[PDB]
């Protein structure tokens, strides 16, 4: 390689590297930022969850709890992505997670149904031609209930609608900066509830029947809201340290491409000097 | 003498298609040193997953270096190496571990030490 | 010269301390930067205290810089200023403002600097 490549490529790490150690701190900020908004999220999750246990215990209820004698004509599938790459291996764990496991149990299109979230999972189904059926594709870093209560709304819907009999949702959830887990989680049918007490109810029962109808797709959505900010930490902390580690082997070839250069003007002076000695006292 | 005539057609496309893996491979380490395989497209996972089980497989253990490690030696045919390398071009050994291509031989001594360690 | 053969034990393992905590006070200048000081644990909380104080005594008033300043120099044996380090290690004097360890010698000024301030 020639002096003039060498610098050039220097330099185009170089500028690289301070893109990736910026990306790195933004990706920190954020994803601070969703740690704090999935704390701020615990105490209705909590309510909602003792409410449940509370009054769907002890009853048969509406067609959402248990009902597992419910034959499975179709299977819905919810998998949550990101809509930027450079996350490391967050969206390619999730896809290939689903992917096998639809495989392992499906035999034909027609029994099963996925449900998207994120333009990543989007195109790689759409380039595995697989039968989507909903999709959001545009969510902001710290979304808001009111983000997905239109999409959870009509995935819920879709459970009493009969279009399909079963849900499974698939996210990466949050460990440590370093650490993230792939998670399958059964949404609806509630297949069990916990039990802290039998009477801490909070609405005395006008009728159950008609408080379960209201109760249970709220516990729903809920839950596909907290898996949500799950897997936007997930996100963040997984960009922090793809980033980071980009970060650490741009500086590493750029010391090496500095002793190559450095090697290279030292043998470059050495040879014109040689060459003008020589030609000087061949005189 | 690697042409069709000399060495044979079969010989001749597996030499050449490996050549083609490899060199694919080699145009891709500046984009696997600075960020790795994660942002690769899916043929080129492919690529790095066919080309490093080849790069491998082309080591062998030699009957001389058995001074250096107690590992004897093999002498394999030209016949049984085209066969081999067909076999890895065509994804038959996908699912073994890269580790077990190293220093070998036969492709049958791939699976067997693939069997003996974790797999 | 930095080796216990010829320096001492005592000397060798407070300077790899004091080296030691210095670096990791350098790491944790962009998670500073980024999430403020109330975001840190409380052992790097620590160490950022302790790593102020050792940056702050490494300074030294100089008898050349009177006549500018006004101060008097000082001339500090290395006993002493093992001493010193030592116990600004231990955190025998973490209560004491930082500004105390600014510009002085031994380290009892610093106690007289803190107490003079307030």
């Amino acid at each position: 390689a020639s002096l003039r490549d060498i610098k050039t490529r220097i330099n185009a790490t170089k500028k690289t590297s301070q893109i990736t150690k910026a990306m790195e701190m933004v990706s920190t900020s954020k994803l601070n930022r969703a740690e704090q908004n999935a704390k701020s999220f615990v105490p209705y999750m909590e309510k909602i969850q003792e409410v449940v246990a509370n009054v769907a215990l002890g009853a048969g209820g509406a067609s959402h709890p248990m009902l597992v004698s419910r034959p499975v004509k179709k299977t819905g599938y919810l998998v949550i992505t990101s809509d930027r790459g450079l996350a490391g291996a967050y969206n390619s764990n999730v896809l290939r997670l689903v992917y096998q496991t639809i495989q392992k149990r499906h035999a034909s299109p027609d029994e099963y149904a996925i449900i998207v979230i994120g333009r990543v999972g989007l195109s790689f189904f759409r380039k595995r031609n697989m039968p989507v059926i909903l999709d959001i594709t545009r969510l902001p870093d710290q979304p808001s209930f009111a983000d997905i209560k239109e999409i959870a709304r009509k995935t819920v819907g879709l459970f009493a609608d009969g279009t399909f009999d079963e849900l499974y949702m698939y996210y990466n959830h949050y460990v440590s900066a370093i650490q993230q887990e792939v998670t399958e989680r059964k949404l609806l049918p509630l297949t069990d509830l916990a039990e802290n007490k039998q009477r801490t109810v909070y609405e005395f029962e006008p009728s159950q029947e008609e408080i379960l109808d209201v109760l249970l797709p709220q516990y729903a959505e809920s839950l596909i809201y907290g898996a949500l900010l799950d897997a936007k930490a997930s996100e963040h902390a997984a960009r922090m340290t793809a980033m980071k580690n980009a970060t650490d082997n741009a500086n590493e070839l750029i010391r090496t491409l500095t002793l190559s250069y450095n090697r290279a003007r030292q043998a470059a002076i050495t040879q014109e000097i040689t060459e003008i000695v020589a030609g000087a006292n061949a005189l | 003498a690697l042409a069709p005539e000399i060495v044979g057609e079969e010989h001749y496309q597996v030499a050449r298609k490996v050549q083609q893996t490899l060199q694919r491979y080699k145009e891709l380490q500046d984009i696997i040193a600075i960020l790795g395989m994660d942002e690769l497209s899916d043929e080129d996972k492919l690529v790095v997953h066919r080309a490093r089980r080849i790069q491998f497989f082309l080591s062998q253990n030699f009957h001389v270096a058995e001074q250096f490690t107690g590992q004897p030696g093999s002498y394999v045919p030209v016949k049984e190496t085209v066969r081999g390398f067909k076999e890895i071009l065509e994804g038959k050994y996908d699912h073994l571990p890269e580790d077990a291509f190293r220093l070998v031989g036969r492709i049958e001594e791939v699976v067997e030490k693939a069997k003996a360690m974790g797999v």
